[PDB]
């Protein structure tokens, strides 16, 4: 039921602010929508493992 | 004192290896480039040696600057890291007590050792404080206020969040500090009874000086007391390790 | 100091925090986090509680 | 080795009760009408 | 906080003051005896620090 | 005040609301909420003793919401002893000169009363303070000897950044409050003050 | 019921704060750790479960 | 307003409730609740400032709910020396034309307050307000010689 | 380095308080009974 | 297709088949990121990547379709609750926030 703002601050970047300190990690891309919907992509090196 | 090899310094008060508190910092030091540093005095250990010594004249303080080990991931320091253990649940005192026990007779062996300490804190005053819920259901206030009517006025305590500059932080309510610095401003804190009546604190509420050790720590699942140090100038750690071993058998 | 403290965590530590071969990050400083400062003796005055 | 201390020294203390006293009007006497009846003006 | 069903307005700063702060007021870094906050940087078990 | 009734609108004698509320504002009262317990230690301590008192009743103080204290003091009247059930409170009832119109009915402000003045107080800075036993003020102060003995009291109620200490310690008592580390009990030690 | 929240109410770890903490008052050099209310250790505390 | 009764239905002298309400409708009464301190800090005010004129009987306009402020201004009739005991209400009565009945009273509406207020000291516009380090306001300030300094300052009550 | 500047004086300005509130008839009256029985009409 | 679908109205459409790899690129064209290091806020953004972009298009010789992923933005049905009357009224937030 909520916007991409909503969703966004109380769960995206809270996330966020969580994510460090781990291996491989070349970039983290992230969607907030009205849909209600996140999606948090983090991207690794090849061959970092699975 | 140190400028002449000394570049620059980052200091830290509130945090520091050994535990955190306002009662513990420590010291990050920048010095200059050996090439600039010539000679062993503008080299680090007498540079510790020195301020080690100097800062003996200290008061109110275990004060000791110390070179970083070969492999610094196991250790902050140079010199050796040893295990005092409570086995026979000889409890935290005997520990505490046998501890000295060892930094007694070791402080006379500043042949082979020196800075030789404990890393690990001692038993501070606690202040209890003793709600009679029944005066408090009594006096028609419930008690979860009351909890919540002290941990944040005493304590602060977190609620939820909010956004600054596009992310996110954190709220806090608290005491103004000159409100929460003693035992009276506790019950200067008051509570609304249930039929609206304004409750202080001090009423239902009674308090007590106790001990807690400000931290505790165990070994592979017992207690124990690290303890720290190094060997004496000219002395190998093994001479000095050995030695500490001979003291940990008395 | 605070105003230096917190710039770094938000738009620092993270990214730090994210960075390659970082493991782990210590702050020192401290983000900003609302600071209410409650008066007892104006909430009895006003009959409120925290 | 030298200490840094200090000496006795009492004698003097005021200690007072400080806290949100609640205050009131002097006299308020709220008109309650001694009759009944329309208000007329 | 709330009202009076005539409204008048009990706030939450209706009684105490309010500003941002540091999370914990714990910590201070001064740099060279000048205020100061810093980072505490950890390499990551495993990288090459260089 | 306002009207409790518009004109026209019905009343009945002696009725339940009143109509108007008048009001005298020159003077005021300021009921004091007193901790039960509190006042015990109160006459506890104005007999116990010591403590004191002006020798006459009662100079109360304010320090109104924006802290600072009301333009002047104020009277306190009296207490009334009867413990209230809800407050589990002693309540004090301060009238004040209000010819600014300042004051208000109701508030209520923060209200300094001042109290037994205690003649001869032990105030040991709360840093040299440690207690010992659980719960026992260990004073460190070091006798002529110049040997540390820490000297067991109690700290009487926290106070500033001090302890006042109703026992243990005397005048002329030098205090070892820091060196925590350097003194270890009976050691010899070298005063600064 | 009237048992179960009681039991809740009167064991469990009411956590507090400190005397002298931070942020403290300059002029200050007493600060501690705050002790109250804990889980009780013996059954005859709990019967004084109230 | 409504008949509180209906017919027939019996009535008790002076009874609890009233079969029916009347109201005017001319000048109508809004309530003013201002905060206990605030009236306070206002008459202290009175010592700087206000500076009320004179004709010391204060103008006051409304946002009516709508978002849309009342078409004209109205009386703020007296002060009320009155602490509501959960607020430290200072409420006031500030009576108001209603020609056009559009105030229809017991609403929720709220009102602004305009004392005459002489303390001219100080305003700026905003640009030169920086407002992070926030609770700080500092300018960018010319200094003497033209060597810019800022200086800090109080930057609370954003006029437009 | 040039840029535009206003230079500050002193600014009457009559901005102050605005605060909340409940409206009422005046005018706020009502019909009581003052003598009992039936409704007639 | 893609010619096709063009004269329909409203619908970005378009008809593709995906490479040997989404990654993989023999010449094709590119991912960019505007972003806020300062907090700026959206508005700022997209006031700063419509920025980009109309200095962008104004290379054909150079860019081609260069596009922002996303979507613009939307009115919105916005309440903004009067607090002191609901309050007023004895109503709850989270009930009211609840029933909504």
């Amino acid at each position: 039921g909520a916007d991409a703002k909503t969703v966004q601050d109380t769960v995206t970047q809270v996330i966020e602010q969580n994510m460090n300190g781990i291996d491989n990690l070349m970039y983290m891309s992230s969607n907030s929508d009205s849909t209600g919907t996140v999606q948090i992509t983090l991207t690794f090196e090849s061959g970092t493992d699975a | 004192k140190e400028k002449n090899n000394v570049e620059s310094v980052f200091a830290v008060n509130g945090f520091g290896f050994a535990g955190r508190g306002q009662n513990t910092g420590i010291a990050f030091v920048s010095l200059k480039d050996w090439a600039d540093r010539p000679g062993e005095e503008n080299k680090v250990e007498a540079i510790t040696m020195r301020a080690t010594r100097a800062f003996s004249q200290i008061k109110d303080a275990m004060v000791f600057a110390f070179n970083l080990p070969a492999i610094v991931e196991l250790g902050t320091a140079t010199g050796f890291d040893f295990e005092l253990i409570d086995q026979a649940g000889l409890g935290h005192e005997k520990l505490t007590q046998a501890r000295n026990q060892l930094l007694a007779e070791a402080a006379k062996h500043p042949d082979m050792l020196t800075s030789v300490r404990p890393n690990g804190l001692e038993d501070t005053p606690q202040f209890k404080i003793d709600i009679d819920q029944e005066k408090a259901q009594a006096l028609g206030v419930s008690i979860n206020d009351i909890n919540t009517t002290l941990g944040a006025a005493w304590g602060g305590s977190y609620v939820n969040d909010f956004i600054d500059r596009g992310r996110v932080k954190k709220v806090y309510v608290m005491s103004e500090a000159k409100y929460r610095m003693l035992p009276d401003d506790i019950g200067d804190w008051y509570v609304r009874a249930a039929d609206g009546q304004m409750v202080p604190f001090s009423a239902f509420s009674s308090s007590r000086w106790e001990y807690g050790s400000p931290r505790l720590e165990r070994y592979n699942g017992l207690p124990s007391m690290e303890i720290l140090g190094q060997a004496a100038p000219g002395k190998s750690t093994g001479e000095a390790m050995e030695l500490m071993e001979q003291l940990a058998s008395k | 100091q605070e105003d230096i403290s917190d710039y770094v965590a938000a738009n620092m530590k993270d990214a730090i925090s994210r960075t390659s071969g970082v493991g782990d990050v210590q702050l020192f400083g401290s983000q900003y986090a609302m600071r209410i400062w409650m008066n007892p003796n104006e909430l009895n005055k006003f009959q409120l509680t925290p | 080795p030298a200490v840094g201390v200090v000496t006795v020294k009492t004698e003097p203390l005021q200690i007072t009760t400080e806290l949100p006293g609640r205050t009131s009007a002097y006299r308020i006497a709220e008109v309650r009408p001694q009759v009944s009846g329309i208000i007329l003006k | 906080l709330k009202v009076n069903q005539d409204g008048s307005r009990v706030l939450l700063r209706d009684v105490a003051k309010i500003e941002l702060g540091g999370e914990n007021y714990d910590i201070i870094a001064e740099f060279n005896g000048q205020p100061a906050s810093g980072l505490g940087i950890k390499l990551a078990t495993g990288a090459n620090a260089l | 005040g306002k009207s409790n009734v518009t004109e026209g609108a019905l009343v009945q004698n002696g009725q339940a609301t009143a109509l108007a509320t008048v009001q005298q504002l020159d003077p005021i009262y300021v009921d004091v909420t007193q901790s039960s317990n509190d006042m015990m230690r109160l006459k506890q301590e104005l007999a116990n003793g010591t403590l004191k008192q002006e020798n006459g009743k009662a100079k109360v103080s304010l320090i109104t919401s924006d802290g600072i204290k009301f333009p002047q003091d104020g009277t306190l009247e009296f207490s009334d002893v009867t413990v209230d059930q809800t407050t589990g409170s002693i309540t004090l009832r301060a009238i004040f000169p209000n010819p600014d119109h300042t004051m208000m009915p109701g508030m209520f402000v923060r209200a300094r009363l001042e109290e037994g003045l205690n003649p001869n107080a032990i105030l040991v800075p709360q840093q040299g303070v440690t207690r010992t036993p659980r719960g026992d003020a260990t004073v460190l102060v070091v006798g002529a000897d110049d040997k540390v003995e820490t000297r067991p009291i109690v700290a009487s109620q926290a106070i500033g950044d001090k302890w006042l200490v109703t026992e243990g310690l005397k005048a002329g008592d030098r205090v070892v409050i820091s060196g925590l580390q350097k003194v270890r009990p009976g050691v010899q030690v070298k005063a600064q003050e | 019921v009237d048992v179960i929240t009681a039991i809740k109410a009167q064991n469990a770890q009411v956590a507090a704060g400190q005397l002298g903490g931070t942020p403290p008052v300059k002029g200050q050099q007493l600060n501690a750790s705050i002790i109250a209310q804990t889980r009780l250790t013996s059954t005859e505390e709990f019967g004084k479960i109230l």
